[PDB]
C-alpha cells in the first residue's frame, strides 16, 4: 500500500527485500507531508537561494549557432554550488532526513559528484555523512574523494561485484537495510525504489520551472525542444518535469554512446537495452543474455550506469519524450566547441546534451528552431581527461 | 508435489525440528558444490536452501557475496545451476529443495517460465529475496501455477497486516527473519517472538523456519523451542567452504561435522 503511485506505466516499483518496505513508506509519507508544508518549502527555496545560488541563469549561445536558424540557450546548472544540478535535490533529501528525525546519511557514488553533494548538504544541516563508492571509482576519483572527507563524509570503497557504481548501490542498500532506523538513504538520481523516482524529481523540477519563466521572458514563447543528459534521469527530468503538459515543446534525452552503440560499450539501455529488475526498479538495463546485469560505458562517469529511471522509459514508451545517444568523440567535440566559441567548460556529461543539439542544429541548419540544452554541470573536472584524449591528437 | 507439507508432518511426528542449509550453487566449482550438497544431506540436513549466482545479490552480507564470486570465477551460469539441480533431485527424491534467487534471473526472460523450469528438475519452492509481498503477485501466480511455493519474508516486526498477507500468499514454510539487515554469521538475529510465531498459526501460515545469523546449535534448539518448525543457516556454512578451499577433503569432514552438530540441536 502507498500514498502515490509506484509506477510509470509498466516501469517503476518497489522491488526491494520486504525488510527496506517500512523504510520506503515512512519516505513517501515524509515526502507528502513535506510537500504539503509551507514551512518546508519555505526552508528548501531559502537553501536553493542563499546557498546554491538558485536561479541559475539562462545563457543565449550566439557564436555557437552563427549562420543557422537555431537559436540555443543553456540553462546554468553549472553555476549552482557545487558545480552541478545535484545540489538542488541533496538539499532536499537532506530537510526529508531531519524532517523524519534521522541524523545520518548514506549515499552511493560513481562518478563521485553525488557524494560530494551529499557530503556538502550534509555538512551544512549536520548529518552524519558515509558514502559508498566502487573501489575502481575511488581509484579514479581523487579529487572526488578527497572533497568529500574534507567535507567530513566518510568513504567506504566497495570491493564486492564488479567494484563500481551498480555495487556501490547495492551496498548502500545492504547498509540502509539494517540502519534506516536511524539513517536515510540520500539515493543519487531519479531511479531505484519508488518513491526515489518522485522525490528526486520533484526536488530537481526548478530546473524546468525556471527555465520556462526564462525562455518566457527572453522569448515570448516556449522553446521548440529541451535537451539533456541521461545517466540515472535526474537532470533531465528536472528539466523536462514542468513541459510535460506542454504538448508542443520536445523532450529530448541524450544517453551516452560510449565508443560506439554498435561495439557494445555505451551505457544507453533506455533504447539498447532490455527491461529488467534491479536496483529496487523495473527498467530497461544493459544485461547478458542470461539477466547478470552488465558493464556500461561512457567516457563521462556520470552517465556510466546500466540502467535508467523508470519515468524517462515511461515517457519513451508513449512518444511523449524521444531519446538518442552521443559517443564519446562527439561529447569531446561539442566540450571542445563550447570552451572555444563560449568561453564556458560543460562537464562532459552535459557535453553529451550540447553535442546532440549542435547535431540538430548542423543537420538541418535552416530548420527555425528554439533550443534549451540542460547545461548539466561545469567541466573543470574533465580537463585532464580530455587534456590525455587530445594528447593523441 | 508436497515435499515440505511431508517433511513437516513426518519432523512433527517425532517432535523434531528441521535444520535448512543454505550454500551458493557451484561454489566453489560444480563437481564440489555436488559433493558439498551430498555431504549436507548425508549429515542430516532436512531440507536445502540454493543460491543461483546473481551480479548484485543485495540482500546477502561479505559471506555469501563471495560464494557469488567464487560461482562466477568458476563460470557457474543459471543453466548449470538448473542441471546441477536436476541431478539433485535425480539422487534424493523428498528432500525439499527451495531456491534463493533475485528477481531479474526469474524475471528477464519469462516469470512462467521460469518456474515451469524449476518445476521440470523438481524445485519445491523459490524465494524471490527483492520481491516484497507488494509486488509478488506474478511471481506468486506462476509459482503456484508450477507446483512450486513462493516463499515470503516475515520481519522481526512485521504489522498484522503484512502477517496476513504472508500466511495467505506463501506456501511450503513462513520465511522468518532473525533480525533486520542482510545474511551474515557474525551478525546474531533475536529469538523469535512469541507473538508472531503465534500469529502465524493463528492465520495457518505456511509452518515458519527461522533465518539470518543462526551459527551454533543452541540457536537452531532455541527456534524451535520458540514454536518455530527449524531453523535456516547460510553463512555459517559458507565459511566452511572459504576456509577450506584448498583442502576439499577437510571442507567435507567439517561440513559434516557442522551440520551433524546443526541437525542434532533440532531434535526433541
Ligand atoms: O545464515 P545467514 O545469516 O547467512 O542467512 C542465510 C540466509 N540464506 S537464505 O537463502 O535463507 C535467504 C533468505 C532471504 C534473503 O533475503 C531476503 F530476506 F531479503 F529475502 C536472503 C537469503
Ligand atoms: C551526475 C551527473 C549527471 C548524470 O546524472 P543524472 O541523474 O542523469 O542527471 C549529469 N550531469 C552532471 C554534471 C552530473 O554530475
Ligand atoms: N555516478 C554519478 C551519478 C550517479 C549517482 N548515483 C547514481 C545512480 C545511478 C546512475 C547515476 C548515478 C555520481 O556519483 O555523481
Ligand atoms: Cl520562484
Ligand atoms: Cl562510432
Ligand atoms: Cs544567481
Ligand atoms: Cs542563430
Ligand atoms: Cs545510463
Ligand atoms: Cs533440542
Amino acid at each position: 500500500t502507498t500514498l502515490l503511485n509506484p509506477y510509470f506505466g509498466e516501469f517503476g516499483g518497489m522491488y526491494v527485500p520486504q525488510i527496506l518496505m517500512p523504510a520506503l513508506n515512512q519516505l513517501e509519507e515524509a515526502f507528502v507531508s513535506a510537500q504539503k508544508d509551507p514551512e518546508f518549502q519555505a526552508q528548501f527555496a531559502d537553501l536553493l537561494k542563499n546557498y546554491a545560488g538558485r536561479p541559475t541563469a539562462l545563457t543565449k549561445c550566439q557564436n555557437i549557432t552563427a549562420g543557422t536558424r537555431t537559436t540555443l540557450y543553456l540553462k546554468r546548472e553549472d553555476l549552482l554550488h557545487g558545480g552541478a544540478h545535484k545540489t538542488n535535490q541533496v538539499l532536499g533529501q537532506a530537510l526529508l532526513a531531519k524532517r523524519m528525525g534521522k541524523s545520518e546519511i548514506i549515499a552511493e557514488t560513481g562518478a563521485g559528484q553525488h557524494g560530494v553533494a551529499s557530503a556538502l548538504a550534509s555538512a551544512l544541516l549536520g548529518l552524519k555523512c558515509r558514502i559508498y563508492m566502487g573501489a575502481k571509482d575511488v581509484e579514479r576519483q581523487s579529487p572526488n574523494v578527497f572533497r568529500m572527507r574534507l567535507m567530513g563524509a566518510e568513504v567506504i570503497p566497495v570491493h564486492s561485484g564488479s567494484a563500481t557504481l551498480k555495487d556501490a548501490c547495492n551496498e548502500a542498500l545492504r547498509d540502509w537495510s539494517g540502519s534506516y532506523e536511524t539513517a536515510h538513504y540520500m539515493l543519487g538520481t531519479a531511479a531505484g525504489p519508488h518513491p526515489y523516482p518522485t522525490i528526486v524529481r520533484e526536488f530537481q523540477r526548478m530546473i524546468g520551472e525556471e527555465t520556462k519563466a526564462q525562455i518566457l521572458d527572453k522569448e515570448g514563447r516556449l522553446p521548440d525542444a529541451v535537451i539533456a543528459c541521461v545517466g540515472g534521469g535526474s537532470n533531465a527530468i528536472g528539466m523536462f518535469a514542468d513541459f510535460i503538459n506542454d504538448t508542443s515543446v520536445g523532450l529530448i534525452g541524450v544517453e551516452p554512446g560510449g565508443h560506439g552503440i554498435e561495439t557494445g560499450e555505451h551505457g544507453a539501455p533506455l533504447k539498447h537495452g532490455r527491461v529488467g529488475i534491479y536496483f529496487g526498479m523495473k527498467a530497461p538495463m544493459m544485461q547478458t543474455a542470461d539477466g547478470q546485469i552488465e558493464e556500461s560505458y561512457s567516457i563521462s562517469a556520470g552517465l556510466d550506469f546500466p540502467s535508467v529511471g523508470p519515468q524517462h522509459a515511461y515517457l519513451n514508451s508513449i512518444g511523449r519524450a524521444d531519446y538518442v545517444s552521443i559517443t564519446d568523440d562527439e561529447a569531446l567535440e561539442a566540450f571542445k566547441t563550447l570552451c572555444r566559441h563560449e568561453g564556458i567548460i560543460p562537464a562532459l556529461e552535459s557535453s553529451h546534451a550540447l553535442a546532440h543539439a549542435l547535431k540538430m542544429m548542423r543537420e538541418q541548419p535552416e530548420k527555425e528552431q528554439l533550443l534549451v540544452v540542460n547545461l548539466s554541470g561545469r567541466g573543470d573536472k574533465d580537463i585532464f581527461t580530455v587534456h590525455d584524449i587530445l594528447k593523441a591528437r | 508435489m508436497e515435499r515440505y507439507e511431508n517433511l513437516f508432518a513426518q519432523l512433527n511426528d517425532r517432535r523434531e525440528g528441521a535444520f535448512v542449509p543454505f550454500v551458493t550453487l557451484g561454489d566453489p566449482g560444480i563437481e564440489q558444490s555436488l559433493k558439498i550438497i551430498d555431504t549436507l544431506i548425508d549429515a542430516g540436513a532436512d531440507a536445502l536452501e540454493l543460491g543461483v549466482p546473481f551480479s548484485d545479490p543485495l540482500a546477502d552480507g561479505p559471506t555469501i557475496q563471495n560464494a557469488n564470486l567464487r560461482a562466477f570465477a568458476a563460470g557457474v551460469t543459471p543453466a548449470q545451476c538448473f542441471e546441477m539441480l536436476a541431478l539433485i533431485r535425480e539422487k534424493h527424491p523428498t528432500i525439499p529443495i527451495g531456491l534463493l534467487m533475485y528477481a531479474n534471473l526469474v524475471f528477464n526472460n519469462g516469470i512462467d517460465a521460469f518456474y515451469a523450469r524449476c518445476e521440470q528438475v523438481g524445485v519445491d519452492s523459490v524465494l524471490v529475496a527483492d520481491v516484497p509481498v507488494e509486488e509478488s503477485a506474478p511471481f506468486r501466480q506462476a509459482a503456484l501455477r508450477h507446483n512450486i511455493a513462493p516463499i515470503f519474508i516475515c520481519p522481526p516486526n512485521a504489522d498484522d497486516d503484512l502477517l496476513r498477507q504472508v500466511a495467505s500468499y506463501g506456501r511450503g514454510y513462513t520465511y522468518l527473519l532473525s533480525r533486520s539487515g542482510v545474511t551474515g554469521a557474525e551478525n546474531r538475529g533475536a529469538l523469535p517472538l512469541h507473538h508472531l510465531i503465534e500469529k502465524l498459526k493463528e492465520y495457518h501460515a505456511a509452518p515458519a523456519l527461522q533465518g539470518f545469523g543462526i551459527s551454533s546449535p543452541e540457536q537452531v534448539s532455541a527456534a524451535v523451542r520458540a514454536g518455530a518448525a527449524g531453523a535456516i543457516s547460510g553463512s555459517a556454512i559458507v565459511k566452511i567452504i572459504e576456509k577450506n578451499l584448498a583442502s576439499p577433503k577437510q571442507m567435507l569432514a567439517e561440513l559434516r561435522s557442522f551440520v551433524s552438530a546443526m541437525k542434532a540441536a533440532s531434535r526433541a
